[PDB]
């Protein structure tokens, strides 16, 4: 049961590391948009009955050391860019055997909800991932870089959407 | 007055639909929004948020049922033909998805985020 569970929430950035920014008018920051998005998963997932960890709860500095929280699940909440900007959509990243569960059953709930084109779940070896033992997994919910992502990573509703998709693959996830 | 300079205003009805949504009461919302879809006092708007309710309590592919069911009421939104080029973008119908787009652009030429879009799909 998802009820009851730990989850680290862990928004990418802060502080002094803004992570990627938008090259339109609108100039958005990764570090901003990640909180948020954590933020909003956070009432939702307690809404749940999981117990949820942050590894920041406000614009700061967070080493990727320092953000090794333990629970029973850990999602790293990015908004990246990518050269090209019309590169777009969603990927989730997993490294570790006991992570590709979780990032399999993610990417399934999300494809079916969400509005960002789907990249899959990938293997691939960001620190945030290899420094835990717990299931962990590295969300790209839209790249900042690509005009139309950064329209939904702006929007509430649209980030709702994607926090909703995450919680009904958590509790699949945790349906043992 | 001044009020041309500003924002268009949100109707009740929908007004009372987004805060449902954002304080995470998605029932309760899509219970508002059916009701004023029946009753005939939606505008697109009221179409978009039933459809993002739907995206998100039950499946995109519903929501977008409901995002072109509000185009044959208001076949020039440009609301609704944006979320419909960015959800067929999503699923990868890219020819579909630039149809919506430049139906968005003839509602709003000038709309930095329709235009942005249907050149990343040119
Ligand atoms: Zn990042």
């Amino acid at each position: 049961m998802l009820q009851g569970k730990t989850i680290v929430l862990d928004p990418g950035h802060g502080g002094s590391d803004q992570g990627a920014s938008s090259n339109t008018k609108y100039k958005s920051l990764e570090k901003d948009y990640t909180l948020k998005t954590a933020k909003e998963l956070q009432r939702t997932l307690e809404k749940e009955g999981a117990t949820v960890k942050m590894t920041r709860t406000d614009d700061t500095y967070v080493s990727l050391e320092n953000r090794d929280i333990k629970g029973d699940a850990y999602l790293s909440i990015h908004n990246d860019a990518l050269e090209s900007s019309n590169a777009n959509g969603m990927t989730v990243y997993w490294y570790h055997d006991n992570q590709r569960a979780l990032a399999d059953t993610l990417d399934a709930t999300i494809q079916k909800k969400g509005l960002l084109s789907n990249r899959g779940s990938r293997q691939e070896n960001y620190q945030v991932l290899a420094q835990t033992k717990v299931p962990a997994v590295l969300l790209e919910l839209g790249y900042i870089s690509n005009p139309t992502d950064e329209t939904m990573i702006k929007d509430q509703l649209h980030r709702q959407i994607l926090e909703q998709a995450i919680v009904d693959g958590l509790k699949i996830y945790f349906s043992a | 007055e001044v009020l041309f300079q500003g924002p268009k205003e949100d109707n009740i009805y929908n007004k009372l639909i987004k805060d449902d949504m954002t304080s995470g009461n998605y029932d309760n919302a899509q219970n508002i929004a059916k009701q004023t879809i029946n009753k005939n006092y939606a505008d697109d708007q009221t179409y978009y948020l039933s459809g993002m309710i739907m995206a998100t309590i039950n499946s995109k592919s519903e929501g977008m049922t409901e995002w072109e069911r509000g185009l044959r009421m208001f076949p020039k939104s440009g609301l609704l033909n944006f979320e419909l080029a960015i959800a067929n973008r999503s699923l990868n119908d890219d020819e579909k998805a630039l149809k919506y787009v430049r139906k968005a652009l003839n509602a709003d030429p000038k709309n930095t985020d329709y235009i942005n879009l249907e050149k990343e799909l040119t």
